[PDB]
């Protein structure tokens, strides 16, 4: 193939041009996102039951739905929470590879058929089935700064005037409103109701009759009387549209003929559908939109399109209304792209500098400058064909591949130059001879590198989807690189390189280059003399090699593992947890104090605090809240002390002092779904109808035993909520029947008043909205208020609630969990330092085996995969190891020689571990992929050394030592050139601080450490490997 | 309220004997109460922690404390079938005839759940078999309505 | 049944359309709401 293209440079250029056009096209059309999809597909079913307690939700909604989740394909597991905010969420998680749309439609369809089994009020609210996702492209906050709007006003403005246009914006896949559109709020007063012998039942009946759409028909409708001249629709009653109309609803006509209107027994106003969340932004009322990227969209274009849409709404904003951007992943992604592009460009300039330094002519310098960009462009084309996106992972895959691509260019060009100087052959014939020396090796190398990288595409679950991004990116780049090395670069060398006189090594040049040349030829002799001495004394080097191998294993076993490094993403969270039963007002006081700290103590770093009172991650309610902190741009936070980790640490320390509240700050995970590499996710399960209290006791028994193994388990804790006091009210049926009071009037009076009731819909400025009745706050606050509510008996008497009821305090659960359809309690924890998660999990199982009869367990989330596709690695690297050996055996036509190459593996790994251990880094995915690329490159170096030596022995009848010395002499320069260029090129990543430096440091340090030791060690050890292996066999 | 008080309310409820022990040594308020008026003794009696009930009483707990609805620890112990706690409470002066706001007595509650041994203990300490709740019901009325013949026999 | 075009549009058509976002390969959407209370919304997708 090289010979073919040496004589057909134009054909080679055409292939190059096609690759470049395909790549250029790919780059224009490639989706861009921070991360590709990684978590397995999950579908969430959400329902609301206004005024329902957790047990009511679970036993009338959750169990019924769960019991119908049958006949759905590829389900791994199902889980649910039923809570005292009247909410249920059931999450169904599917096998990786499941079509998410099909999973969702199967779920929705089984639900549809369960709907008639659900309470009327739940059917009325509706049950949502949605694809579960945790990543937002951005969060647009909307605030009012002149005190003229409440958060309810803002939410309705956003819903009516902003949300739909954002939803229609190019690239946006989903939009969530942080609040609701208005509802018509009827706030009842029990004293007025009793005054007129009315009840919420009467209110509800009047609203249903007087706010309604009524069908009529037509004038002159078919079939008509012939001769009819007109046909027109009859419009009868249509829905109310205003608070004023609602106030005028007629409830009763007194005997004196006076009228009782709804406004006489209730306050009427537009308000929110719910009042559980209070949202503030720097202390001001707030709403917002949570926006997600559509499939295959471009994150950068979508963000810009959203901002453009927002800009044209701006002129129509009510006074005081303002857009803020507390969260936007895009600026971060932009920086990642610039940084990667910058790295690739500098790498190409470095190759230019090193090529010129050693080869000292611009033509040689031109060749890699063309070849590398052609490979990179082609790689994008292949990614496009694989359906990949430009994302954090794929982009770092490309820089992890840089050494490999640069090495192909350098190896081909350098070898031609060597041949010309050593033989006086003209460029064309030198290129032919040169390619004849390396082409077989290049193909063998392509197979070997495929064997190293492809297996990583076969891990399962979430980690597998991550490895797969790097694996396909690197293998694609590597394959294109070898194609280009066999097709384009030989054509270029033959047509662009100038002749070199035999024996000319530039030693007679003037100034710097003559000096460098004389110096470098001298150093090469020192090197070969040294290798000669080494080879007179291989024994001690075998001992040194074992020392290295042992130190590697030692270093490796003590390096803690993680997934992906945290970043200063310009935002972080702070959690606010008050004791159970604490009220919204108490939580608001803590949030205010939190917000005040950031705008005061972190004045220089913090742009805004977005405080969400009433929202929590593992349970909602009045006693929980979150403060989402947005920082100024990195550019104005110079110094390790003004970055997230630092602010965070200080924050949590300052709050350690808050009285009756747990408050603390933390960075965001790179990808939420991965939890901690170290953490586990355990489910305790009621397998025998034991009930909530007994499950709780067993949970506690488990947690107490875990706590006695700090050596293995740390922070073993429940993920959910503890039981709390609840007010149990018993209706006396006998007394109700004696008084002539119906249970139905009793129960709707109670629920409508104290829990609220969705009555029907009305139309507010052309948009359909809900109508709710509920007591005014002051009549539903305390037990004594119960007796202020009256029900009308059949005989017209008003009977106080206290006449037919009794009450007592008891405990019950504010959040009931289920797992695969059975009562459950989720338990989180992590392996103690120096301990594997597998070990921690094994203990948990041991402890779980001693719990009361009927209590079982299961592993879910990150742990589910562990118990599964964590049983694959050494099986995959065993295959990799075997294929590599086989490819080498074919290359060298020997079962023994391949060992002399494989021995090289530890040489780079030791330096990567040293650098990572020393900088206090972890064994994460970036470190791991870099190990592969480092190993790949050292292997390639060794393959060429061994190929040259072997050929010298086979073809020129040279002795073992003689051939080895000559081979190592020839490979010195190109090995050094590549190492120099790569090491410098990856250096910026190593010292990088600022945005995305977490990932940059992770890929740089391991790579730089590995390249140092691989380079220094290999040039002395591979000749040892080769000699000892040949002597042995 | 006090910080030690809160810790005691939690320890009592969870049945952490040793923590209670230490809390008693440090003077944690045995008369602490949460929003619904439950004392450590209410909690211990409800969740059935016998040893804590005894420690609390030795440390001056009010055996007859009542919550915001008028219920005492004896009510709780009787309702949830904690026989030995019931006996200890009574040994320590618990009011056998205490009525909550609904006129409900510990006897009503034990009868309602069919706790026969607890019913016998209550009668032994002078429980008023003819006490009526706000609806005019006695323990016997409850027994027949529930169709508990054994209990109905006892209350005759 | 029985609703006029504007009632149907406000209570049905717009409610559905505002949820017809973020569907793959959607080229355009068109709808009509009429005096018989009938609504038809048609979504047309990219060829292929
Ligand atoms: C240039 C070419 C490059 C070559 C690339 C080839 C890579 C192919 C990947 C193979 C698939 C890996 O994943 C697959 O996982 C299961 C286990 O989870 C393996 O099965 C293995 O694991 C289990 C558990 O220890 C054993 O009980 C089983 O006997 C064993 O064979 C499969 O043998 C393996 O194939
Ligand atoms: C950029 C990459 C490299 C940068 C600089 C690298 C320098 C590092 C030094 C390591 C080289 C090894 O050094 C080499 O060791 C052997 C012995 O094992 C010496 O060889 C000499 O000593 C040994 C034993 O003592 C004898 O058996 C041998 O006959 C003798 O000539 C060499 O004279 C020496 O050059
Ligand atoms: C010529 C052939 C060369 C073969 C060389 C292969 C070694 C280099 C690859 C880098 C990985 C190093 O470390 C290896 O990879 C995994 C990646 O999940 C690491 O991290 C994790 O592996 C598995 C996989 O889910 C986890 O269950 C485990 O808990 C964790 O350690 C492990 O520490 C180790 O198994
Ligand atoms: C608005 C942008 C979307 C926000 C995404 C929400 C992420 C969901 C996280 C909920 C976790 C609940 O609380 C939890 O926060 C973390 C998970 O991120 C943990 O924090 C953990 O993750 C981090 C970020 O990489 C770290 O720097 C911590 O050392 C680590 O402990 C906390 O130990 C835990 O208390
Ligand atoms: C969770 N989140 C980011 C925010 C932030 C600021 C907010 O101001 C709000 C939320 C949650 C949303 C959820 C919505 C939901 N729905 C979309 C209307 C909803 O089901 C409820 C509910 N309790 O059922 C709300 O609290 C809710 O009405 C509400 O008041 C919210 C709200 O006020
Ligand atoms: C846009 C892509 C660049 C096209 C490169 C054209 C350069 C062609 C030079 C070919 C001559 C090769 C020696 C005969
Ligand atoms: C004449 C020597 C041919 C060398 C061929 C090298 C490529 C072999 C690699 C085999 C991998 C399966
Ligand atoms: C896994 C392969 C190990 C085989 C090594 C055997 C080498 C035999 C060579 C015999 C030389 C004549
Ligand atoms: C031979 C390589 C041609 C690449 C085809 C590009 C197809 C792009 C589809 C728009
Ligand atoms: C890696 C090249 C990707 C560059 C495309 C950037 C899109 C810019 C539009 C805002
Ligand atoms: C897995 C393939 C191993 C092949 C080894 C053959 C060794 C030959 C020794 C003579
Ligand atoms: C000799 C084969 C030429 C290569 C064609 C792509
Ligand atoms: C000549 C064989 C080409 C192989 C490409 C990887």
């Amino acid at each position: 193939m090289p010979n073919f293209f040496i004589d057909r440079p134009i054909f080679a250029w055409v292939i190059a041009i096609i690759i470049m056009l395909a790549g250029g096209l790919a780059i224009l059309k490639l989706p861009v996102a921070q991360y590709p999809t990684i978590a397995p597909p999950a579908v969430t079913i959400s329902a609301s039951y206004p005024g329902a307690d957790a047990k009511t939700v679970q036993d009338t909604v959750t169990q019924v739905i769960e019991q119908n989740m049958n006949g759905i394909d590829n389900l791994m597991y199902m889980s649910s929470n039923s809570d005292s905010t009247g909410t249920v969420q059931i999450t169904l998680t599917f096998e990786s590879g499941t079509d998410a749309d099909i999973a969702q439609v199967q779920v929705q369809n089984k639900l549809q058929l369960a709907m008639p089994l659900l309470p009327q009020e739940v059917q009325q609210q509706g049950v949502s089935v949605e694809k579960s996702s945790s990543s937002f492209l951005m969060v647009v906050g909307v605030i009012n700064t002149d005190g003229t709007m409440t958060q309810e006003d803002i939410s309705d403005y956003v819903a009516a005037n902003m949300k739909d246009a954002i939803s229609r914006t190019s690239g946006v896949g989903d939009v969530q409103l942080f609040g609701s559109q208005y509802a018509m709020r009827i706030w009842m007063n029990p004293n007025e109701l009793n005054k007129f012998q009315l009840t919420p039942v009467d209110v509800i009946t009047a609203i249903k009759a007087q706010n309604a759409q009524v069908a009529a028909g037509q004038l002159g409708g078919t079939p008509p009387v012939k001769g009819q001249q007109l046909n027109a629709s009859i419009i009868a009653q249509t829905r109310l549209t205003s608070t004023e109309e609602f106030g005028k609803i007629l409830l009763k006509v007194n005997q004196d003929g006076s009228r009782v209107l709804l406004r006489d027994v209730a306050k009427i106003e537009l308000g929110g559908e719910n009042y559980d969340i209070i949202a503030e932004f720097n202390g001001q009322p707030a709403s917002g939109l949570g926006i997600k990227l559509a499939t295959g969209a471009n994150a950068l274009d979508t963000a810009a399109a959203i901002r453009a849409e927002l800009a044209k709404m701006e002129p129509f904003f009510p006074s005081g209304l303002k857009i803020v951007y507390p969260y936007d992943t895009t600026p971060f992604v932009k920086i990642s792209i610039h940084e990667v592009v910058k790295t690739l460009v500098e790498a190409i300039i470095l190759v230019f500098l090193v090529m010129y330094l050693f080869l000292q002519n611009f033509r040689a310098t031109l060749i890699p400058t063309i070849a590398v960009p052609v490979v990179l462009l082609g790689t994008f084309a292949v990614l496009a064909a694989f359906g990949f996106s430009i994302n954090t992972l794929t982009m770092f895959g490309m820089v992890l591949a840089i050494g490999l691509l640069v090495d192909d260019a350098i190896v081909v060009v350098e070898n031609v130059e060597r041949v010309m100087a050593e033989e006086g052959l003209p460029p064309k014939e030198a290129t032919r001879k040169s390619m004849g020396q390396i082409q077989g090796a290049l193909v063998g190398i392509a197979m070997v590198l495929s064997a190293v990288f492809v297996p990583m595409a076969f891990f399962g679950g979430s980690t597998g989807a991550i490895y797969r991004q790097f694996s396909i990116t690197i293998v694609s780049a590597m394959a294109l690189s070898v194609l280009v090395a066999l097709i384009l670069t030989p054509a270029l060398c033959a047509t662009m390189l100038k002749p070199i006189a035999k024996g000319d090594h530039g030693e007679g040049k003037k100034g710097f280059f003559g000096w460098f040349n004389r110096m470098f030829e001298k150093s090469t002799h020192h090197y070969t003399d040294s290798v000669g001495g080494i080879l007179r004394s291989t024994g001690r080097y075998l001992v040194l090699y074992l020392i290295i191998v042992v130190g590697m294993a030692y270093l490796f076993v003590r390096l803690p593992s993680s997934f992906l490094p945290d970043e200063d993403q310009g935002v972080f969270m702070t959690m606010v947890q008050l004791p159970a039963g604490a009220t919204q007002e108490r939580t608001q006081k803590v949030l205010n104090e939190v917000t005040h700290y950031y705008l005061t103590k972190e004045k220089n770093n913090v742009e805004s605090v977005f405080a969400v009172n009433g929202f929590g991650f593992a349970g909602r309610g009045q006693n929980t809240g979150i403060a989402f902190v947005s920082l100024k741009d990195w550019a104005d936070r110079p110094g390790e002390e003004n970055k997230v980790e630092a602010i965070t640490m200080r924050a949590t320390r300052a709050f350690s002092q808050i009285k009756d509240a747990m408050v603390f700050a933390f960075n965001l995970p790179a990808i939420v779904e991965l939890g901690t590499a170290t953490g586990f996710d355990f489910e305790l399960i009621d397998q025998a109808g034991l009930g909530h209290e007994k499950l709780t006791q067993a949970r506690n028994q488990l947690l107490a035993e875990a706590a006695k193994h700090p050596d293995m388990l740390t922070s073993v804790r429940p993920n959910g909520l503890e039981d709390t006091p609840q007010f149990k009210i018993d209706i006396d049926q006998e007394k109700a029947q004696a008084l002539g009071v119906s249970i139905n009037d009793i129960n709707t009076t109670l629920g409508a008043a104290w829990g609220g009731s969705y009555v029907n819909d009305f139309i507010d400025r052309g948009r359909v909205k809900k109508v709710y009745v509920m007591s005014e706050a002051k009549y539903r606050m305390l037990p004594d208020d119960i007796g202020d509510w009256y029900v009308r008996a059949a005989d017209g008497q008003m009977v106080p609630f206290s006449a037919f009821s009794s009450s007592r305090w008891e405990y019950g659960s504010p959040r009931l969990e289920r797992y695969n359809g059975l009562p459950s309690m989720e338990i989180l924890g992590q392996a103690a330092p120096g301990k594997s998660t597998g070990e921690a999990m094994e203990l948990m199982e041991q402890l779980a085996s001693k719990l009361p009869t009927g209590v079982g367990y299961d592993w879910t989330g990150m742990s589910y995969q562990e118990r599964l596709s964590g049983n694959q690695a050494p099986s995959l690297y065993a295959i990799s190891l075997i294929v590599v050996f086989l490819c080498l055996a074919a290359l060298y036509e020997s079962w023994s020689i391949p060992f002399s190459v494989m021995l090289v593996v530890p040489l780079g790994v030791i330096g990567a571990l040293l650098a990572a251990t020393f900088r206090g880094l972890t064994n994460d995915v970036y470190f791991q992929v870099g190990l592969l690329t480092t190993i790949g490159l050292s292997a390639k170096n060794a393959i060429l050394i061994v190929e040259f030596a072997k050929d010298l022995m086979d073809k020129e009848g040279k002795g073992l030592i003689e051939a080895t010395l000559d081979a190592v002499r020839m490979r010195l320069r190109p090995i050094l050139m590549t190492s120099l260029a790569f090491i410098l090129g990856v250096m910026p990543l190593v010292i990088s601080t600022g945005a995305g430096s977490g990932a940059q440091n992770a890929v740089g340090t391991g790579v730089m450490g590995g390249m140092v030791t691989a380079t220094v060690l290999a040039i002395f050890f591979v000749p040892v490997f080769f000699v000892v292996v040949r002597r042995r066999f | 309220g006090s910080d030690l008080g809160k810790k005691l309310l939690e320890a009592a409820r969870a049945g952490r004997d040793d923590e209670v022990r230490i809390l008693m040594a440090n003077g944690a308020d045995v008369n602490a109460a949460d929003v619904v008026g439950w004392t450590p003794l209410h909690l211990a009696a409800y969740w059935g922690h016998l040893e804590i009930v005894e420690v609390l009483l030795k440390n001056g707990a009010d055996v007859n404390a009542y919550d915001t609805l008028g219920s005492t620890p004896l009510h709780l112990a009787a309702h949830f079938g904690h026989l030995e706690i019931v006996e200890v409470l009574l040994k320590n002066g618990a009011d056998v005839n205490a009525k909550d706001d609904n006129g409900i007595t510990p006897l009503h509650l034990a009868a309602n759940r069919g706790h026969l041994e607890i019913v016998e203990v209550l009668l032994k300490y002078g429980a008023d078999v003819n006490a009526q709740d706000k609806f005019g019901k006695t323990a016997f009325d409850i027994s027949i309505n529930n169709g508990n013949e054994d209990l109905a026999e006892i209350l005759q």
